[PDB]
């Protein structure tokens, strides 16, 4: 689990997968891991930053509606890195 | 940038503690801007002068929180 950082191995199984074919019936074993993955990576890297930056286009309403460059500026360049930061 | 050469992983390491705050500062210069710009075109000069007045904190405030963060960052990870 050490030398998995990306993962948690949260459960395992051990199953029989025996299958008959055009060659014969063949006997067969078949062990299963779950893996989990690791949210602290996503909510830092993807959650965290979206909502830092909804918010931050939210400061534009608070701007006023005669400086319209001000609130251009703010919604396009978070509308922006939004899709940069989704690819 | 920095990110993208680190393997995913399960707890917030120091870096991380770095750029957020970073972040936070240039977040809350933004706050300021509306925060300034608003209680400015208020009509009365009463809110004009203090919309003034947060500048000149700012300009101030800011830089000594942010090298007071430094220290408290560097004592705690440098060790
Ligand atoms: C607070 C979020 C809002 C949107 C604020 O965002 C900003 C400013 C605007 C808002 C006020 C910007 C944001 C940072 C935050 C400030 C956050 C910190 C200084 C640290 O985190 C806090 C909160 C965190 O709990 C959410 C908490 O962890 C606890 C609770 C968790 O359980 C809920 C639990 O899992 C965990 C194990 O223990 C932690 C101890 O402390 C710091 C860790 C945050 C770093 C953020 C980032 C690092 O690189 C990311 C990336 O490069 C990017 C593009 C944006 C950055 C960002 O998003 O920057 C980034 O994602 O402020
Ligand atoms: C170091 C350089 C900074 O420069 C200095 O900054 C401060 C504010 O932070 C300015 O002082 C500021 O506040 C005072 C408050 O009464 C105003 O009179 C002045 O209009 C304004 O500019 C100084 O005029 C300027 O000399
Ligand atoms: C792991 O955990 C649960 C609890 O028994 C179970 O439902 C699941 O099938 C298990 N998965 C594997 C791969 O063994
Ligand atoms: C009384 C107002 C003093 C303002 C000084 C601002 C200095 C900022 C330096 C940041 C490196
Ligand atoms: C660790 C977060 C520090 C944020 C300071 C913001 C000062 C404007
Ligand atoms: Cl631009």
């Amino acid at each position: 689990s050490s030398s998995l950082p990306s993962f948690q191995l949260t459960n395992t199984s051990t199953t029989y997968c025996t299958s008959v074919t055009n060659t014969g019936i063949y006997s067969c074993l078949r062990t299963t891991i779950q893996l989990k993955r690791e949210f602290s990576f996503y909510l830092l890297q993807l959650y965290i930053p979206s909502c830092m930056l909804v918010i931050v286009s939210w400061v534009s309403f608070w701007f006023d509606r005669t400086a319209i460059p001000a609130r251009v500026t703010l919604g396009v360049t978070t509308l922006l890195t939004m899709t940069a930061q989704s690819a | 940038g920095i990110n993208s050469q680190l393997p995913p992983v399960s707890y917030i390491k120091a870096i991380d503690v770095w750029i957020g705050a970073c972040m936070t500062f240039i977040f809350c210069a933004l706050l300021e801007f509306a925060l300034v710009n608003h209680i400015a075109n208020a009509g009365t000069t009463e809110w004009n002068d203090i919309s003034k007045r947060v500048d000149l904190i700012s300009r101030a405030l800011f830089p000594v929180l942010f090298f007071v963060f430094n220290i408290l960052y560097w004592s705690r990870f440098g060790h």
